[PDB]
């Protein structure tokens, strides 16, 4: 494996809150400081009226049945482009 | 370490769980979750049937690995026969009531 | 099987009128709706 | 060759029913080859024969969806 | 918190022949009754938009 | 195309389907011959006064009943896909034709030359000729030249349907952005008839497929003479 | 009185009020599709939690407080979760079939290409990454929760379980974020379908699981297990770890191997 | 506790034939008689 | 207490009963369905109106006959009546889910029926394949409906599904391994594996056939990238599985009725049943694209499914082969119920090896789409499942009732439900060699005589339906109370007597290990 320490024979509770501070934590806090780092609003793209996206077959059932339910209106163009 | 703080079975088990629970400390089986061992069978040490009536069904399997079970009514009385294999079955009757 | 005989005996007569009544529960409303098909298709 | 052009010929890359991706390859190979041949200033008429053998596999409404979405700017395939 | 299991024990092992579902009390009858009204009540409901919706409009 | 009281297969126009009615008379014989020793052993189990109801010993038997099955099953299986993989050899075809399902009609593409193509609809009942087949009949036929390997391409620009001649054992699917192959070849001139094979609304029963097979010299007249 | 470890359940009406639920729901969406109205859909989802509600109240009632669950019923249980989380898998498997479908054979109209021309797929190292640790942290902290409940120690349990909770929600708000975010959506062809319902199902399923999780959060603070006895805790950490590797089939699948 | 027996664990009566006759004729003719009774429907639409 | 006892049940008896009252009512609605069919067939022209209407007709029928009277019948009633009284058990492991299980059907129910009253209905086929059944072609209300239907059928089954395999791994005596317990509850426990493992992925399937009815998905939609054949594999995964699923509690009925009427103690070689319908089971989830040889799929994946098509004839040979030894040497007893079962072996075979004919791509070919796939599956549906039930009915009512039938009205029912069906079905044979295709409201002239004599047949199979109500009837009206059965010691189910009371097994059996 990509893994090495060597099998820690204590209590099973005592291992696992080892490894839940001294492992698992301290990835998810690493990948908060990489993602905290890599996430400034990048620049959209070039608006392009694709036929194979935006797709309208029937109107969603909310709102002016044009807007996706997460619609961010920063980088997600309508049909028609973006709202100005 | 544990503080502590948790409950066991031997505190907190309550109604029909508890009582599994300390007839089998006792080695007893009130609620039928082992299967009995045969006897011989013979009408001298016939299989002995606990029942709190006064009939139970049998079902017989009469040779090691028989997919068919034979299935009969053992009343209160004489010994019955299984009518495949002609082992030998009495009804012990009791109640649990206490 | 073995059963003891009927507590209320259903006669010829009995069973004419219930084979009769069952026949018409499926006949009448069916015969009816296929009878007015062409009245239907005018609306 | 093109004058002796009766249908297209097999191809092993599409030796299968569905023909789909046989079609849409001969229409991006021509309009590929033109593309190249009028930027070099060079001759179209060496692109023919994926003109020609499009022409011949590919529903009139498809070539016709296509001729659109490359005016248009959306076709989505690379020329 | 303090452990008060044992209190619950004796309530629901009361010998006073309620169902499990009405046995803690007055509240389990209104929930029940509230749970009742709503199902009852939306399937009439939903039944009537099924008529609603068979028949043509605009 | 069908006839009254027909039982069994539309006589084959092609030798796949000559093929097809072979395979089928064999896989027949093997389903009457199953179908009537199944029946006949049940009347002889229940035609006997005579018992044994004590427990009977199934490892013998147990294996003629799993041996002479599986090689029954290879005995359809080798000329089954003898007939499959023949259907999937290599032709050169002469021609290429396509069709485009719609609700409720075909309409053919002959893209080879010259910009070549039609819509094909029903005659409807009150409009048949004297002598035309209810149903099957339409306005513009799918001429074709007989004794040629022609690739027949099938889509839709709808719904699903399904592009059918049984008597020149085809059935192609006909599914939208999709481009299915199959090949024809009629070693008979005439007129050869198939119905929409995929529901597909209101009018399924109504888009049907006539074929008209000719000499090449008339299909190549006929061809500049569409255009 | 019964001589068997079996439980004959008191009649109940839960199941009649969850079955019309399913039809307030199922209804409900449909009124909400097509007549513009979302009051039916309201109704079936408060009769729908009334009816969960009620119904696993009960179970906890048969359970902790009458003494219903002899081993062969707990038995059944296991039995019961097992098969469930069976069907959750193959529910999942048809999104992960439609998926690959897709991104094999990507069709003309996408520009025979997948990623198709015009989407900007997210970077698997970003956010992806987060969530995929996110998770995997609460797979070990849920473990160190089973552990101390094992070995009888109610402040690890609870801190253990705690934290695997914060995980689950922390997973909940980094997706609806990244869903905010995305330049891409359902309605962007067949890579915003796969996407949005399969990630979507699973974030439904994170969601449903962290629910779980915060009913064994709370019947553990009331004493409801033993350190023998507690499945409702070892169904949920199942179903947890099933939510766990259908993330880490949906990071390589979708994320990575798609992008 | 709830009646044992022929007849009695079953949701409908058996109390009297006729009664019974009434009770199947509703329950089996209302099954068989829908379809033809959403055919009506659809054809006095449109 | 009515209430109680028939809306809030946790009792697998009544549940069972429920279900056998739902599955009749649904019987009723499937039948009418199938007469509107062959009335629209009975001559040449139009009766009721173009293909919709006649596809709403064809659809509904499909769906009710499938998810509302076999499932309902076999599973819901046969399995919750019979499974626990033969392994000695007290009730189902989850009674209380056992009754959400049955409680869904008449919602599952409405939302079909809602389906056919909206708009121009549901005209897709049961297999709802897109885009015919897409936002497009199938407009407004009436698809989804069809799918929520489906979604509630499915739900019901999958919970029913765990409830049976968990009753029947946990719940038996400690002695009896799963190799002395009975065929039926074999048949059973591998039917629920199927739709443990089938049903979520045809969920899959409609639900995404519904986000591209109204959330812009393009799963099955070309503009989108998606593909309509993707919706065809998703929908036969399951699709085959539920043939299986429909056929395999009829194989555990007709093991009982043959071993019972034969008067053994026992069926011929247990073991080879056993592995003939895991074999069968297993097999059905390897041969779904035969639905599918005209798509357009690669000549190697024609030769894989004809091949592991054709294979199921193997298991399924040593059940028919098993079935004839059964009868060998039996004291036969000539019963109504006997006469359905020997009826099954025939027709079942006959309709089984119509199958294997369809399971050869090339022939598959010029039959698919067809009225010989048509008489394929009622030869095994209104043949096999139907003969299996009306068997399980007539051996198991005095049983459930605690009355008998009059056997010779039993008989004549059988007869006449013989002739109508043989004479409906067996000349759509004809029809599908000569190339009548499915789903058409009319035909060509040269198809009139076969269609005319099936129309013919359907009548005569209304008559046997009407005749079956009165039957029922009568046994209820007469009241000749059950006495004594024969063969108890190896038909568990009927030691309690008849009825048996509320509560059985609250004392389990004694068995003991040697
Ligand atoms: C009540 C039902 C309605 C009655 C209908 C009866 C039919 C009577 C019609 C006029 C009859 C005249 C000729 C008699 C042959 C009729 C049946 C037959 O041979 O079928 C013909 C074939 C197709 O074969 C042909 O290609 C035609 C062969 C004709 C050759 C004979 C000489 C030519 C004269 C015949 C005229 C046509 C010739 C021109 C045509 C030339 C080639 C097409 O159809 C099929 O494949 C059907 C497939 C069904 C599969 C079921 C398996 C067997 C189950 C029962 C077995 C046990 C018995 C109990 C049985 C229990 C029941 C299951
Ligand atoms: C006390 C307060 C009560 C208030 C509320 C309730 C009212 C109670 C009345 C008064 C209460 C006091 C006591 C009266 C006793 C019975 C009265 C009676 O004869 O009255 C009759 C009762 C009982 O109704 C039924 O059972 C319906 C069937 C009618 C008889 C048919 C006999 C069929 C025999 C043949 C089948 C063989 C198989 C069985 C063989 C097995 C035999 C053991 O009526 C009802 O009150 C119906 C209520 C529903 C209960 C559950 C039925 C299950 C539904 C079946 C699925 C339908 C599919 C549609 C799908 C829907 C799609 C839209
Ligand atoms: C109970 C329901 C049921 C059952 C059990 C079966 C069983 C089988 N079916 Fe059928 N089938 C359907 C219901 C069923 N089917 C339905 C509803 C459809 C249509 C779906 C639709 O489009 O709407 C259909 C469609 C269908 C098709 C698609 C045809 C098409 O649309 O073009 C095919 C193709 O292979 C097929 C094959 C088989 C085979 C090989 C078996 C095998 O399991 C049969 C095996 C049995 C035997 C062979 C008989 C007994 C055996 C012996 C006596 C041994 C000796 C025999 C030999 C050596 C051959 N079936
Ligand atoms: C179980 C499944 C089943 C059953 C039993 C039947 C039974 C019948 N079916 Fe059908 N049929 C289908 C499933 C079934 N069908 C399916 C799946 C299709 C394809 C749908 C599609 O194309 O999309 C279909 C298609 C189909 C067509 C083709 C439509 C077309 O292609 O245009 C026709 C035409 O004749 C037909 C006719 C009949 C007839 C006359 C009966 C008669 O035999 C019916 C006679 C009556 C009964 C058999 C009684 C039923 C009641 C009980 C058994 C309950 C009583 C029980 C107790 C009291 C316990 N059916
Ligand atoms: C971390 C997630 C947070 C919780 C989820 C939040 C809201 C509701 C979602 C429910 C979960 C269900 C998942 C599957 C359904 C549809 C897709 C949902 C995934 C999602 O939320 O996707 C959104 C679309 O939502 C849409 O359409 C709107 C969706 C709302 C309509 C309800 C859909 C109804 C579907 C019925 C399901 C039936 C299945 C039952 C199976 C039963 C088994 C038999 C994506 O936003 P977007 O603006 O397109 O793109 C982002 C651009 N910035
Ligand atoms: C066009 C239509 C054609 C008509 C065909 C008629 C169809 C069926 C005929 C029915 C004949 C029944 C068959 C033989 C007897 C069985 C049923 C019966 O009618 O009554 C029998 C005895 O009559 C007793 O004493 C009870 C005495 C009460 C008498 C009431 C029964 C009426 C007689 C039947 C005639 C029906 C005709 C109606 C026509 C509409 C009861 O069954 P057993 O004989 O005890 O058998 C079973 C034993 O093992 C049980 O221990
Ligand atoms: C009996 C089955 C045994 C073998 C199973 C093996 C599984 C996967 C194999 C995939 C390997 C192929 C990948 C490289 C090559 C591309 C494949 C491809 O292309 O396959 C495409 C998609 O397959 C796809 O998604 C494939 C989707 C997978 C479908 C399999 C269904 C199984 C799902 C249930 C499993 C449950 C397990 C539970 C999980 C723990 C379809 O073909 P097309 O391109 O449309 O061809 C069309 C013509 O143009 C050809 O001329
Ligand atoms: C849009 C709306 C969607 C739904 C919204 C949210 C829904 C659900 C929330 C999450 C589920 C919560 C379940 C709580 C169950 C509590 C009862 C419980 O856990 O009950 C336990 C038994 O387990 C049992 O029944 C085990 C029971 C298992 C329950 C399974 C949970 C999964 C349900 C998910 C629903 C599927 C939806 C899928 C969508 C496609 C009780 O036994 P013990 O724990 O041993 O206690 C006994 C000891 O005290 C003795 O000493
Ligand atoms: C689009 C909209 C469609 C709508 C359809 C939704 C349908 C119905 C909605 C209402 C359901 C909510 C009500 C809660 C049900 C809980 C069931 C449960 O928890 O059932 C348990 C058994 O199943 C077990 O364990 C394990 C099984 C847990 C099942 C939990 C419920 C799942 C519901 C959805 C199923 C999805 C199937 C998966 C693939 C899609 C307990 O069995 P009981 O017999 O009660 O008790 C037995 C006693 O000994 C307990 O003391
Ligand atoms: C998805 C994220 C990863 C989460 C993985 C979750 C895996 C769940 C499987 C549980 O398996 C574990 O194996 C451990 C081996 O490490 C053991 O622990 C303990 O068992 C011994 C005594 O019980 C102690 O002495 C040991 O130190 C200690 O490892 C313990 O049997 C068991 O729980
Ligand atoms: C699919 C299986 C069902 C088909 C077989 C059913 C045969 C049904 C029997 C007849 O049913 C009735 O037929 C009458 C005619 O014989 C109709 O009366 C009609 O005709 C009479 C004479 O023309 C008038 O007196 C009536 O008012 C007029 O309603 C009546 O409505 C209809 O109920
Ligand atoms: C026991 C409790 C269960 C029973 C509850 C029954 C409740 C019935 C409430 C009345 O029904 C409808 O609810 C929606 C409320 O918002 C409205 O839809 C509405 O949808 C659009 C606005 O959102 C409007 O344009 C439509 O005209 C309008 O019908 C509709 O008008 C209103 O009558
Ligand atoms: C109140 C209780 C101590 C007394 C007892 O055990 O009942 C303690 C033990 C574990 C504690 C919890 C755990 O430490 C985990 C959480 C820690 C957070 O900082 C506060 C909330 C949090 C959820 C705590 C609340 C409360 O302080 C708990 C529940
Ligand atoms: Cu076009 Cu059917
Ligand atoms: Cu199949
Ligand atoms: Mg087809
Ligand atoms: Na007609
Ligand atoms: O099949
Ligand atoms: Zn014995």
């Amino acid at each position: 494996a990509s893994a090495a320490k060597g099998d820690h024979g204590g209590t099973g509770a005592r291992t696992w809150r080892f490894l839940t501070f001294g492992l698992a934590l301290p990835s998810v806090a690493l990948c908060t400081l990489n993602s905290w780092l890599h996430s400034g609003h990048r620049e959209r793209p070039a608006f392009i009226p694709y036929h194979h996206l935006r797709i309208r077959t029937k109107p969603f059932s909310w709102g002016d049945g044009n807007h996706t339910f997460f619609h961010n209106p920063r980088v997600n163009p309508l049909p028609t482009g973006y709202e100005k | 370490a544990s503080g502590g703080g948790v409950p066991t079975d031997e505190e907190q088990a309550t109604g029909l769980e508890r009582e599994v629970m300390l007839a089998a400390r006792k080695g007893q089986d009130p609620y039928n979750i082992l299967a009995p061992k045969a006897t011989s069978g013979t009408k001298e040490d016939p299989n002995l049937v606990p029942s709190i009536t006064n009939k139970r069904i049998v079902g017989c399997i009469c040779e090691e690995d028989n997919s068919t079970v034979i299935w009969f009514w053992l009343h209160k009385g004489e010994a019955q026969r299984c009518p495949s294999c002609g082992t030998h079955y009495k009804l012990v009757p009791h109640q649990l009531a206490h | 099987i073995t059963a003891k005989p009927a507590k209320t005996p259903t006669s010829p007569k009995e069973q004419a009128i219930g084979l009769s009544v069952t026949f018409l529960s499926f006949l009448l409303p069916a015969g009816w709706v296929l009878y007015h098909l062409d009245n239907y298709k005018k609306s | 060759k093109i004058k002796n052009y009766q249908t297209a010929p097999f191809d092993s890359r599409f030796p299968n029913q569905n023909q789909t991706r046989n079609c849409w390859q001969n229409y991006l190979d021509f309009h590929r080859c033109e593309k190249a041949m009028t930027a070099k200033g060079g001759d179209v008429s060496v692109c023919e024969w994926y003109r020609r053998v499009y022409k011949s596999l590919c529903p009139i409404s498809w070539v016709s969806t296509w001729d659109d979405r490359r005016a248009e700017g959306t076709f989505p395939g690379k020329i | 918190f303090e452990n008060r299991v044992a209190e619950k024990q004796k309530l629901f092992q009361e010998d006073n022949g309620l169902p499990v579902h009405l046995k803690g009390g007055a509240t389990d009858n209104i929930l029940y009754r509230v749970t009742m009204t709503l199902c009852l009540g939306g399937t009439l409901y939903s039944l009537y938009c099924l008529g609603w919706a068979s028949f043509p409009h605009k | 195309m069908a006839y009254p009281m027909q039982l069994g297969f539309q006589d084959a126009t092609s030798p796949i389907m000559e093929e097809l009615l072979h395979f089928h008379d064999h896989t027949l014989m093997i389903v009457f011959l199953i179908s009537s020793l199944v029946l006949y052993i049940i009347s002889l189990m229940l035609t006997t006064k005579l018992t044994h109801t004590s427990t009977m010993d199934a490892q013998e038997v147990e294996t003629i009943w799993t041996i002479l099955p599986a090689i029954i099953l290879i005995l359809i299986a080798l000329p089954s896909l003898r007939i499959l993989y023949m259907m999937d050899e290599i032709n050169n075809p002469s021609l290429t034709v396509k069709t485009m399902g719609h609700q409720w009609y075909w309409s053919y593409e002959y893209t080879d030359y010259e910009d070549l193509s039609f819509d094909s609809y029903m005659i409807p009942t009150s409009e048949l000729k004297p002598g035309e087949l209810r149903l099957l009949e339409v306005d513009n036929r799918v001429v074709l030249p007989m004794e040629m390997t022609i690739r027949m391409l099938v889509s839709s620009e709808d719904v699903l349907h399904s592009w059918a001649v049984p008597s020149l054992g085809l059935k192609t699917d006909a599914i939208p952005g999709r481009l299915n192959q199959t090949t024809l070849m009629s070693s008979r001139p005439g007129l050869y008839y198939g119905q929409c094979s995929e529901i597909c609304g209101s009018n399924h029963s109504f888009m049907p497929i006539v074929l008209e097979l000719v000499p090449l010299k008339y299909f190549e007249k006929w061809s500049a003479s569409m255009l | 009185h019964q001589t068997h470890a079996y439980h004959m359940v008191n009649p109940s009406p839960w199941p009649l009020t969850g079955a019309l639920s399913a039809l307030l729901m199922t209804s409900g969406l449909t009124m909400w599709f097509h007549f513009n109205s979302m009051t039916l859909l309201m109704i079936g989802l408060t009769t729908n939690m009334l009816t969960m509600y009620q119904w696993w109240r009960d179970v906890i009632r048969e359970s902790t407080f009458q003494g219903h669950h002899t081993p062969a019923v707990q038995k059944g249980l296991r039995y019961g979760m097992i098969l469930f989380i069976i069907s959750e898998v193959l529910f999942f498997t048809g999104f992960f079939w439609a998926f690959y479908h897709s991104s094999l054979a990507p069709t003309p109209e996408l520009g025979g290409c997948w990623p198709p021309t015009g989407i900007h797929p997210l970077n698997p190292l970003e956010v992806p990454l987060l969530n995929t640790s996110v998770l995997l942290a609460s797979g070990v902290s849920i473990t160190w929760a089973h552990h101390s409940l094992m070995e009888g120690d109610r402040k690890h349990m609870l801190q253990a379980l705690f934290i695997t909770i914060t995980l689950g929600v922390y997973f909940t708000l980094l997706q609806a974020s990244e869903y905010y975010e995305a330049p891409f959506t359902i309605s962007d062809g067949v890579y915003g379908s796969t996407f949005f319902v399969a990630t979507g199902f699973h974030g439904l399923h994170v969601i449903i699981g962290s629910t779980f999780l915060i009913v064994c959060f709370f019947r553990q603070l009331k004493f409801h297990f033993t350190s023998n006895h507690h499945f409702g805790f070892e169904a949920a950490a199942w179903y947890w770890h099933f939510v766990d590797v259908v993330w880490l089939f949906l990071y390589v699948s979708i994320y990575w191997w798609g992008s | 506790h709830y009646e044992e027996g022929p007849g009695k664990n079953i949701p409908f009566s058996v109390e009297n034939k006729w009664r019974l006759l009434a009770m199947m004729t509703l329950f089996f003719g209302s099954g068989f008689a829908a379809p033809f009774f959403i055919v009506r429907h659809q054809l006095l639409k449109k | 207490m009515f209430i109680n006892r028939w809306l809030f049940s946790t009792n697998h008896k009544d549940i069972g009963t429920l279900y056998l009252l739902f599955g009749a009512w649904a019987g009723m609605v499937g039948t009418a369905l199938s007469l509107l069919i062959r009335a629209e067939l009975g001559q040449p022209g139009t009766l009721l109106g173009d293909d919709q209407i006649y596809n709403v007709v064809v659809t509904a029928h499909a769906f009710v006959m499938i998810f509302f009277m076999v499932m309902p019948i076999m599973i819901g009633g046969f399995g919750n009546w019979l499974v626990p009284l033969m392994i000695g058990a007290p009730d189902m492991a989850f009674p209380r889910m056992n009754n959400m299980s049955f409680w869904l059907l008449p919602p599952s129910f409405l939302l079909l029926l809602a389906s056919s009253m909206v708009e121009a209905g549901a005209g897709t086929g049961w297999t709802v394949y897109p885009p015919l059944a897409g936002n497009l072609a199938h407009a407004g209300a009436s698809v989804d409906l069809t799918i929520f239907s489906l979604h509630l059928a499915g739900v019901s089954s999958i919970l029913g599904a765990i409830n049976f395999i968990t009753t029947i791994i946990n719940m038996k005596p400690p002695a009896m391994s799963q190799y002395q317990t009975p065929l039926f509850v074999w048949s059973v426990m591998i039917t629920a594996v199927l739709l443990l493992l089938s049903l979520p992925v045809l969920a899959a399937g409609i639900t995404m056939l519904l986000t591209d009815r109204n959330l812009n998905t393009t799963f099955f939609d070309p503009a989108g990238g998606g593909d309509p054949i993707l919706y065809q594999h998703l929908f036969w995964f399951f699709g085959h599985p539920e043939v299986y699923i429909l056929i395999l509690p009829g194989f555990g009925m007709i093991s009982h009725i043959v071993t019972y009427y034969s008067g053994k103690k026992e069926p011929f070689g247990y073991m080879g049943m056993v592995w003939a319908m895991m074999s069968i089971g297993f097999l059905g989830f390897i041969v779904w694209a035969h639905h599918m040889f005209t798509v357009g799929m690669d000549v190697d994946t024609r030769a894989y499914f004809t091949s592991a098509t054709m294979i199921i004839a193997i298991p399924t040979g040593v059940k028919v082969f098993s079935w004839l030894a059964t009868l060998h040497g039996g004291n036969i007893k000539w019963s109504p119920a006997m006469m359905w079962a020997l009826g099954f072996i025939f027709l079942f075979t006959v309709g089984g090896l119509t199958g294997i004919v369809l399971a050869n791509s090339s022939l598959d070919i010029v039959l698919h789409d067809t009225y010989y796939v048509v008489a394929h599956f009622h030869y095994v549906l209104s043949m096999g499942a139907v003969f299996a039930i009306m068997g399980g009915f007539v051996h198991w009512f005095p049983l459930f009732s605690g009355y008998t039938l009059n056997d010779t009205w039993a008989k004549i029912h059988f007869a006449i439900m013989f002739v109508g069906v043989n004479m409906t079905f067996f000349p759509q044979h004809f029809l599908g060699l000569s190339g009548m295709p499915r789903r058409y409201s009319d035909y060509p002239d040269a198809y009139t005589m076969w269609n005319t004599i099936s129309s013919m047949g359907s009548f005569i199979s209304l008559t046997a339906v009407m005749l079956m109500v009165f039957i029922i009837w009568e046994a209820f009206a007469s009241k000749r109370e059950v006495l004594t059965v024969d063969l108890t010691t190896t038909n568990l189910e009927w030691l309690n007597g008849c009825p048996p009371p509320y509560h059985t097994f609250e004392e389990p059996t004694y068995v003991n290990l040697k």
